RNA sequence: UGUGGACCCGCCCCUUGGGGUGUGUCCAAAGGGCUUUGCCCGCUUCCGGAUGGGCCCGCGUCCCAUCAGCUAGUUGGUGGGGUAAUGGCCCACCAAGGCGACGACGGGUAGCCGGUCUGAGAGGAUGGCCGGCCACAGGGGCACUGAGACACGGGCCCCACUCCUACGGGAGGCAGCAGUUAGGAAUCUUCCGCAAUGGGCGCAAGCCUGACGGAGCGACGCCGCUUGGAGGAAGAAGCCCUUCGGGGUGUAAACUCCUGAACCCGGGACGAAACCCCCGACGAGGGGACUGACGGUACCGGGGUAAUAGCGCCGGCCAACUCCGUGCCAGCAGCCGCGGUAAUACGGAGGGCGCGAGCGUUACCCGGAUUCACUGGGCGUAAAGGGCGUGUAGGCGGCCUGGGGCGUCCCAUGUGAAAG
């Protein structure tokens, strides 16, 4: 079966693109405790049709790009943008971590 | 093409072969499709050919050719016998 | 805020049975009051009981200990020697219905929470179903 | 640590330090004699003890021990390694083999032979 | 046979009499009667406390020296069974006694496993009326080990066999004095062995 | 010629480029041999199968954060090129994206796996024979031919190296089998055979096959086997102790009898029955003929000789003690430690212990080591609480009810090749 995943829209910067974060809960190998862990899938959106921040179903498919190998199939949840910001913080925290350091 | 053959299994001075279904191109003792009898040429033990008369005319039905020994063997299982 | 209220039960519990009291006060929770039933079943525990210290609800343990021991130091031996948190927060612990547990070669229970409920080690065994291995006792 | 720490950092495996590098891993290591010298042994005893500064196949200059009664090499003597503390000298971590080229196998020994290197001796 | 050496002086070490060789051993000739002591220098003075260590090493080599097997041939039939199902103490007796040499001993053809270790290898016996020449055979129950019918009237065999009219021959063996056939009806059971080692000392022993 | 097939447009079902359909266009072929009208071997197109492959995706796959930022075909879009086929694979134009603390980028190391060693296990270590995949063929690029190659024993070019050379110009590529040389502690025959099994071509006869089947060398490993067996003194001789009475090596030896490795003689294999040919129909079936490198080997039978034993250890750990010699020397030593004139620790001897065609040493891996601790450890003084706060991400989260069913649990099923 084409692997179907679900995720968050965290890109429309691209034109038929949008970037879906999927996350993935699993028991760690050795130490057992439950952990969380993702990947950001660049996924194909023919219509501009899926907005930042819908829950949509992913789905494998034949390449459209490097990179893209993902449709978009169905919409799950509408927008919730908290999903969004929480990854978006994420990335800005990136500010701070370097030789330097401040004002972020 | 595919072939049905025997492929070397014994020890030296000790052989017993496999009657296997494999592609013509695979080195002789390597990965097989179908392992499809085998064969004691010293005639060590009183069982020492075995075939499976099906498996053996399904390969063949579709054209896997055996080998002068491997359809010697073969005929001799009655995998030929058609009366 | 308690971080692990079951613990914290399985703690108050081997609190009170270490100074030998009579009984004592776990804050309620249907989870909590789950298990308590099998510790009476097995025999760990004399009883339970859904008494309300100030307002808010409490169950009421009532423990089990020995007979007066002759010696030094009478104190009558514990019913439950030993009672363990296996699986906690922040390290979850399930174990499927082949990987369940044999506590002391049976002389002891371990209690865990599956889709049929809360049972013990021979009776998640009986149903065939593992779970979250909450706590050995023993 | 915690579960959460030893998910994050995690334990940290070992690492073994050779007490010989005689490179390669190699058993066995020929060298050349450049001095062949005499030491002061340490701590609790004293006496005068047989070394060889060696240079190695293996590009390395190293200092090994002459095991026996007594040898016969020389500062231009090819020899044979093999590795061994001497407890007592400090800084000699190999032994020269006796018996293997240019270092000959202790003379008139009876007992332990193969250590030492020295042919069964004749009898009829 | 194997090993190779003076005997009795074995017999001397373990304290015990080992019987390794047949005949004289039952006379007022084996040393350990009116010389029991340990061989050597120090044989008469007194003994020390022999470590934990100590003991289960002289009590493999007692048994091991019963039978006059090798070491690496004796660990392999240990290990063989400790892996093997059942009771690892008993089991490993049962492949000692299992031995061709020692089944020839044991049916009273030879007087001794040394010398039954000899006429194995010099193919005077048979096992299921072939020659088997191999003194670490392994008879299996039901197998009739006899005296090769060209071999059956040595000045040896037949004086051999001789004795053997009217002596019982164990539980597990039953032998035909007359064809000088003879059978191996069970492996034998640890009781029936009347050994004087304690096999459980060996075990400890391997497992150091 | 159009069975059929390809392509453009339209309609139909299907749902990505799957299957049908209607016009229009476009596309086939090879002959050979005969015991010659009748079969054998070939050819063409299409559909289907079998085998073998391409590509794409989820998850898994070492160390350094004393590498923290990275990217411009970069990231996506449209159109085209290319391919068997998707795709920034390549190209033009457009948009300004993409990746990173869940470790990007960089640096180091490394073929991966089935498996192997160890471990009670969880783990740790490894990827050598064998089998699977990958990559490579003196170093670097590149295409051509073809079902398939960017092609080890095909082509082109540049580079480094060797050899021929008439000075212009050529020829090579053992990481195929043997073999030589160099390096190294160290690693084999320039062997026999296509008898078997397998491969290529051939209608077959057959030809080719350093694949392969065997032999050779090396105690390198595993297993098996011998150097004898039974008798034999109050107990030789020599050697060694001693309280000078003795005690030890020691049933050991001698010697008596018995068996008979080696060695000689004779018989002598299995692996091989197919291809082929005859009858039947060139099918099923039956009949016959040929063929063995190993090898006069294995195995059998007759004859027959008492016929190699080493190596390490003996203070404690650790099985095994006595004399002499040496004098903090000579030396031993895995760790503790021995030797300074009475050394069971050095060297010899007698004796003893352990293994035994081997015994030791060195090297390395796991173990013991709960000594990186998930199982299974710690931090007042043993090493270990951050100088203190505020707080980001992250981790964790009271009581009651309902939905979902992501984790978790259960059943059925597919997969988990062979070898191990
Ligand atoms: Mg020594
Ligand atoms: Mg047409
Ligand atoms: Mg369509
Ligand atoms: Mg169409
Ligand atoms: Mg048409
Ligand atoms: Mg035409
Ligand atoms: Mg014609
Ligand atoms: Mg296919
Ligand atoms: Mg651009
Ligand atoms: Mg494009
Ligand atoms: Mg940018
Ligand atoms: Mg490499
Ligand atoms: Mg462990
Ligand atoms: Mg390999
Ligand atoms: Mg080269
Ligand atoms: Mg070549
Ligand atoms: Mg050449
Ligand atoms: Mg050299
Ligand atoms: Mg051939
Ligand atoms: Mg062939
Ligand atoms: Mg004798
Ligand atoms: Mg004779
Ligand atoms: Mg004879
Ligand atoms: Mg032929
Ligand atoms: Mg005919
Ligand atoms: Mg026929
Ligand atoms: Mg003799
Ligand atoms: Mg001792
Ligand atoms: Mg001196
Ligand atoms: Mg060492
Ligand atoms: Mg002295
Ligand atoms: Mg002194
Ligand atoms: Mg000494
Ligand atoms: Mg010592
Ligand atoms: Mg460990
Ligand atoms: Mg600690
Ligand atoms: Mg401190
Ligand atoms: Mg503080
Ligand atoms: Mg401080
Ligand atoms: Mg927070
Ligand atoms: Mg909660
Ligand atoms: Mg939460
Ligand atoms: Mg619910
Ligand atoms: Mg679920
Ligand atoms: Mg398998
Ligand atoms: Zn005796």
């Amino acid at each position: 079966p084409k692997k179907v995943l679900t995720g968050v829209v965290v890109s429309d910067k691209m034109q038929k693109t949008v970037t879906v974060l999927v996350e993935r809960q699993f028991p760690h190998p050795l130490y057992g405790k439950v952990i969380k862990r993702s990947k950001k899938y660049l996924a194909h959106d023919p219509e501009e049709k899926y907005k930042l921040g819908d829950v949509v179903e992913i789905i494998e498919s034949r390449p459209i790009s490097k990179r893209k190998r993902f449709r978009v199939l169905r919409l799950v949840e509408s927008g919730r943008m908290d999903l969004v910001e929480k990854y978006l913080i994420r990335r800005q925290n990136y500010q701070s971590l370097s030789k330097r350091g401040g004002k972020a | 093409m595919v072939k049905i053959r025997l492929a070397r299994f014994g020890s030296k001075h000790n052989p017993h072969y496999r009657i296997v279904v494999t592609d013509a191109r695979r080195k002789r003792d390597g990965k097989y499709i179908e392992k499809i009898g085998y064969y004691d040429p010293r005639k060590t033990t009183p069982d020492w050919l075995k075939v499976d008369v099906e498996r053996a005319r399904y390969w063949l039905s579709v054209g896997a050719q055996p080998t002068d020994t491997a359809r010697r063997l073969l005929r001799q299982a009655g995998v030929f016998r058609q009366e | 805020m308690l971080t692990d209220p079951i613990a914290d039960m399985l703690t108050r519990i081997r609190n009170a049975t270490r100074v030998y009291k009579e009984s004592t006060d776990v804050p309620a929770s249907r989870f909590k009051e789950e298990i308590l039933r099998i510790l009476a079943r097995e025999g760990f525990i004399k009883g339970y009981e859904r008494v309300d210290v100030d307002g808010k609800p409490y169950l009421r343990v009532y423990l089990k200990y020995g007979p007066r021991r002759q010696g030094p130091d009478p104190r009558p031996e514990q019913v439950i020697h030993h009672i363990r948190r296996i699986s906690k927060p922040g390290r979850r612990v399930y174990v499927g219905v082949k990987e369940i547990p044999r506590v002391r070669r049976g002389l002891g229970i371990a209690i865990l929470s599956t889709s049929k409920g809360v049972l013990t080690d021979r009776e998640a065994r009986k149903l065939g179903v593992g779970g979250e291995l909450i706590c050995e006792v023993w | 640590p915690t579960i959460n720490q030893l998910v994050r950092k995690g334990r940290e495996k070992v690492r073994k330090k050779s007490k010989v590098p005689a490179l390669k891993g190699a058993p066995f290591r020929r060298g050349v004699c450049t001095v062949v010298r005499t030491v002061t042994p340490k701590k609790p005893n004293s006496a005068l003890r047989k070394v060889a500064k060696v240079r190695l196949t293996s590009g390395y200059e190293v200092t090994a021990y002459i095991p026996g009664e007594g040898h016969n090499l020389q500062e231009h003597s090819v020899v044979l390694i093999r590795g061994g503390r001497v407890k007592d000298l400090p800084g000699v971590r190999y032994h020269i083999v006796r018996g293997v080229y240019d270092a000959a196998g202790v003379k008139d020994r009876k007992k332990s032979r193969s250590k030492y290197g020295t042919k069964k001796p004749k009898e009829a | 046979g194997r090993y190779i050496g003076p005997v009795c002086r074995l017999c001397r070490r373990e304290g015990v009499k080992l019987y390794l060789k047949g005949e004289r051993c039952y006379s007022p000739k084996c040393a350990m009667e009116r010389r029991p002591y340990p061989p050597g220098q120090h044989g008469q003075k007194r003994a020390r406390r022999p470590s934990d260590y100590a003991v289960r090493l002289r009590e493999k080599q007692k048994l091991r020296r019963i039978y006059g097997i090798s070491e690496r041939q004796f660990r392999n039939l240990f290990e063989e069974a400790s892996k093997k199902k059942g009771v690892t103490g008993s089991v490993f007796l049962g492949l000692l006694e299992s031995r061709l040499d020692n089944v020839v001993y044991r049916l009273g053809f030879a007087v001794s496993r040394r010398q039954a270790r000899q006429l194995v290898r010099h193919g005077h016996i048979t096992v299921n009326g072939r020659r088997v020449d191999l003194p670490s055979y392994r008879v299996r129950p039901g197998d009739e080990i006899a005296v090769a019918e060209k071999s059956r009237n040595l000045e040896l065999i037949r004086q051999n066999l001789e004795a053997m009219k009217g002596r019982k021959v164990g539980p597990w063996l039953s032998l035909d004095v007359e064809g000088m056939k003879g059978k191996f009806l069970r492996l034998p059971d640890r009781e029936d062995l009347a050994l004087p080692v304690n096999e459980q000392l060996v075990i400890e022993f391997y497992s150091r």
